[PDB]
DNA sequence: AGACTTGTACTGGAACTCACGTGAACGAATGTTT
DNA sequence: AAACATTCGTTCACGTGAGTTCCAGTACAAGTCTGGTC
């Protein structure tokens, strides 16, 4: 399934934390 | 009538099992659909384990939501939210209201 | 941790105007 | 995925449906510390009693 | 902090002569005073209580004089409530065979509360009257009584066996006198301060709630490094637990100091060697191995932060902060600093801006130096009286569980039919817990669960009282009123009787 | 006859979760000393 | 009259016991296999 993590199958791959990024 | 500031504990998720009682899934789905249509939450008395005082809780229906890639982000079911008791609230000191210019 | 540098840079002079509008020239915070 | 409990929602005294309770948000705690013997660095068993 | 309550009672023969069905005022008065003493003793607010009776055979008062000030006895003086008072109320108090003027009782109680209040800082002084107002009396000193009541700032309260406020002329004259007294002390608002015995029984059947006081938390809301607003935070909503814990005592002697709990550590070897508490260290598990990590090393390597921080990380739309993600075990109410106009103005401006833009503030919160930092959401809360920020913790990346559940709408075998949906709609309609006010202004709550006292404390207090007064009998069953307050009005069940039957008929539920 | 394979249920243990109890720190109020 | 120390209710963190769900291991029934003899 798209987005599946390659380390732990059956768990959604978590996007890296980006903290706060102010918009334009 | 459910106050967002009346938070007492993290909410739980209620989902039909369809392993101990057969036919529960249909009733659960019907209840979810009707509650979503009428915008109501089921008030209930909750007792997790034996020898535990009951707690008044509310079940808010949840509607399935999928992202652009058709990946679940909000499973369907009920959201169990705990409601505080009378003693769970604390009195606040009286403060005069000072307004701000536009 | 708040990005103090970025917030200061974005708020060019808004904080000064807000302080002038609200805080008189005698108020001292954190004291 | 694991069910915290399997309960029976009771609309009445004769309408009952089995449901399961899950926790989608749980606090993350450090792994519990373990007591270790300094000399051999092997686990030490702990016991408690009253007298 | 403390209050003095001088309970006046009438122990004359008039009440004893009454219809048995009416539950003559003697037993009602005893019941109400017993419940009041129970609430006071089981809720330690440091309130002093004394008992005075008028209409008894004996006479024991500081003032004797002539024929006046007679048949009045001060049974108890101002002191902390205790079970001895309950025991005396149960049996020690018995009816008399005389009559007395309740005005004399009032003057005696004023004398007692003035003489025995010296040396104690009591901010309140309530005098309660329990009488049938059926005793012949003369009015010749009300002016001085009212003057003393006003000068001493003593509150007065009355209870009678009737609700109005079918009676004899003497009762009517007594009612006139009491009404005049209340009108003089307070005025129009004092007319309703006369409470019938049954109405009092209605409100005194529940133990007082656990009322803890939240200490103010001062800090500074900082937007960047140049803007700072002094703020004070209080704990609004939290789970309440018993203040007093159970103490383990030796079964025979019933003494705490006769028991000592301790822990020992022994090795896993066959010989079962003994290892002292100075010969052990702390460690963690890393996969299939164990890595030592001493406490001093952990403190050295520990994450160090600056405590007492309330910083606005950013501002985000309210729609992006869902309620289901709220975490923690507390809700914080943030107001402006006490006696600070500039801080109040700044906080009001921020709250109004957030409300207008429909935004919330993602902020960092730390109680003190040794408190783990938290990321939370603060949102406005504006009311006609006061406006304040409401802060609730938010989850971290590690606190989210990613579980996948099968869909219900798309399931072929779990699709309800039209009849099932109609029946469920009927069930929901019948079991409504909110009623529109004649479709005029707003809704009204039939079953408000926020105002229901926690039954755990009620049960604990009931059982403790039953054991204290009856050390030999077993515990009693749960009181019926607790169940009544823990259940919805019977009207909902009556309306839902039939829809539930239809649900049972339509849905083939079977247990396996 | 004997021995190995498949299955079968049952027992106990690991891990997770909650409630309850203990330890330590702390801000505000009060009392004492200069 | 002002400054400093002590105390008390409050708060947070950490540790220990009891309940629930999922999984590894064990004793034994039965199926299956096999050898020797007349």
């Amino acid at each position: 399934c798209p987005g599946e993590s390659l380390i732990n199958p059956g768990f959604k791959s978590k996007k890296p934390a980006g903290g706060v990024d102010f918009d334009e | 009538l459910l106050k967002k500031h009346h938070y007492l504990r993290p909410s739980l998720f209620v989902y039909p099992e369809e392993s101990l009682v057969i036919g529960s899934s249909t009733l659960f789905s019907a209840l979810l659909i009707k509650c979503l249509e009428k915008e109501v939450a089921a008030l209930c008395r909750y007792t997790p384990r034996r020898n535990i005082p009951p707690y008044f809780v509310a079940l808010v229906p949840q509607e399935e939501e999928l992202d652009d890639q058709k990946i679940q982000v909000t499973p369907p079911g009920f959201q169990l939210v705990f409601l505080p008791f009378a003693d769970d609230k604390r009195k606040m000191p009286f403060t005069e209201k000072i307004m701000a210019t536009p | 941790l708040p990005k103090v540098e970025a917030m200061n840079k974005r708020l060019g002079s808004l904080v000064d105007e807000f302080k002038e509008l609200v805080y008189p020239p005698d108020y001292n915070p954190e004291g | 995925k694991r069910a915290l409990s399997r309960l029976k929602l009771k609309l009445n005294k004769d309408i009952v449906i089995s449901v399961g309770i899950y926790n989608l948000v749980q606090k993350a705690l450090k792994p519990p510390p373990i007591k270790l013997y300094r000399e051999t660095n092997e686990p030490v068993k702990t016991k408690t009693r009253t007298f | 902090n403390k209050a003095a309550v001088v309970l006046c009672m009438d122990v004359g023969f008039t009440m004893s002569n009454s219809i048995p069905g009416i539950e003559s005022p003697f037993e009602q008065a005893k019941k109400v005073i017993t419940m009041f003493v129970q609430r006071q003793v089981f809720a330690e607010n440091k309130d002093e209580i004394a008992l005075v009776l008028f209409g008894t055979d004996g006479t024991d008062n500081p003032l004797s004089g002539g024929d006046q000030y007679q048949n009045i006895t001060v049974h108890r003086h101002l002191m902390l409530p205790d079970f001895d008072l309950l025991e005396d109320i149960e049996s020690k108090i018995q009816p008399g065979s005389q009559q007395a003027d309740f005005l004399d009782a009032l003057i005696v109680s004023m004398d007692v509360i003035q003489h025995e209040t010296i040396g104690k800082k009591f901010e309140k002084r309530h005098i309660e009257i329990f009488t049938d107002l059926s005793s012949r009396f003369s009015k010749s000193q009300l002016d001085i009584i009212i003057h003393s009541l006003k000068k001493c700032d003593i509150s007065l309260q009355f209870f009678l066996p009737f609700s109005l406020g079918g009676i004899t002329e003497q009762q009517k004259e007594g009612l006139e006198i009491v009404k005049m007294v209340m009108i003089s002390l307070e005025g129009e608002d004092g007319l309703d301060e006369i409470y019938s015995f049954s109405e009092s029984l209605r409100k005194l059947c529940v133990f007082k709630k656990i009322e803890r006081h939240s200490i103010h938390w001062p800090c500074r809301l900082t937007i960047g490094s140049n803007l700072s607003i002094r703020i004070a935070a209080y704990k609004s909503i939290l789970q309440e637990r018993v203040k007093k814990t159970w103490t383990v005592v030796d079964a025979k002697t019933l003494k705490k100091e006769d028991i000592q709990k301790e822990t020992v550590y022994c090795l896993n070897d066959d010989d079962e060697t003994e290892v002292l508490k100075e010969d052990i260290i702390q460690g963690f598990r890393y996969g299939s191995d164990i890595v030592p990590f001493s406490k001093v090393d952990e403190e050295q390597m520990k994450y160090k932060s600056e405590g007492k921080c309330f910083s606005v990380l950013g501002f985000c739309k309210s729609s992006q902060v869902q309620r289901r993600f709220f975490m923690g075990n507390q809700v914080l109410k943030v107001f402006a600093a006490r006696d600070d106009e500039a801080a109040a103005v700044a906080l009001s401006s921020l709250i109004h801006a957030l409300d207008d833009l429909d935004m919330v503030a993602i902020v960092r919160y730390a109680y003190d130096k040794r408190a783990n930092p938290q990321v939370g959401v603060a949102f406005p809360h504006i009311k006609h009286n006061y406006e304040c920020l409401v802060y609730v913790q938010l989850p971290f990346m590690e606190d989210l569980r990613q579980y996948m559940f099968s869909s219900l709408k798309n399931s072929k075998k779990y699709a309800p039919t039209e009849a099932q949906l109609n029946a469920v709609d009927a069930l929901i309609d019948s079991m409504s817990l909110a009623k529109k006010d004649e479709k005029t202004d707003t809704l009204e709550d039939l079953f408000p669960t926020t105002k229901i006292p926690n039954p755990r404390f009620q049960r604990l207090f009931q059982c403790l009282l039953h054991r204290a007064l009856h050390p030999r009998e077993p515990l009693p069953p749960i009181q019926q009123h607790i169940w009544n307050m823990l259940n919805p009005p019977a009207e909902v069940t009556t309306k839902s009787q039939i829809p539930l039957s239809k649900i049972k008929t339509l849905f083939p539920l079977i247990e396996a």
